[PDB]
């Protein structure tokens, strides 16, 4: 079995711009080794799509490091993702009629 | 040079950040191994494009959140509220002077 194309598909995933043009076989030589193989399928089999970001988030999230403003980590983070989560739904905030009154 | 220093930070982000297992621990070796060759560039970028569940959370509601904050739609909705925090404030001055 071509255990590269696990590799290939994670790789995918994470949004690599030449996973595309990298073949399954030509790192069957990665995945040969057991001490090899202790992480790679971990790494196959855990991680997802959602552990990876957008360059245009961390250039975002960069800059906002930057700006010396505290992260919103743990119960802030909760907070404000509930918060949001909350306002998905039918909100009447951004009203420029009574931005005019 | 590099791929020692490749190997070392790749076994540091995987063991601090993604929280992977000692059993499932890569190895110095391991990491030598992996990173000779097309190895060093390509998880050069998984040290820097991708993170744990819980930091890629971490950033998209800092973000999601601080964006919507710092939009100038609210900041000009704010500086309205000050400027009819200021016109009766003034309206309360003028009247006492007059």
């Amino acid at each position: 079995m071509s255990c590269g194309n696990e590799f290939v598909e994670t790789l995918k995933k994470i949004g690599y711009p030449k996973a595309d043009n990298l073949n399954g076989e030509d790192f069957d030589w990665l995945f040969e080794g057991v001490e090899d193989e202790s992480f790679l399928k971990w790494f196959c089999g855990n991680v997802n799509e959602q552990n990876v970001l957008s360059e245009r988030e961390l250039e975002a999230f960069s800059i906002l490091q930057k700006s010396g403003k505290p992260i919103l980590e743990g119960a802030a983070l909760d907070e404000a993702l509930k918060t949001c989560k909350t306002s998905d739904l039918k909100t009447p905030r951004l009203d420029d009629k009574e931005l005019e009154k | 040079m590099e791929l020692a220093q490749e190997a070392r930070e790749l076994g540091c982000w995987a063991v601090e950040e993604m929280g992977v297992p000692v059993a499932a621990r890569a190895p110095e070796s391991t990491l030598r191994r992996l990173c000779l060759g097309q190895g060093a560039d390509i998880w050069a970028y998984i040290l820097q494009h991708v993170h744990s569940q819980r930091t890629v959370k971490k950033i998209r509601g800092n973000l999601l959140w601080y964006g919507h904050q710092d939009s100038p739609q609210v900041r000009r909705k704010l500086e309205l509220e000050a400027a009819v925090t200021r016109l009766r404030a003034e309206i309360q001055e003028l009247d006492q002077s007059l």
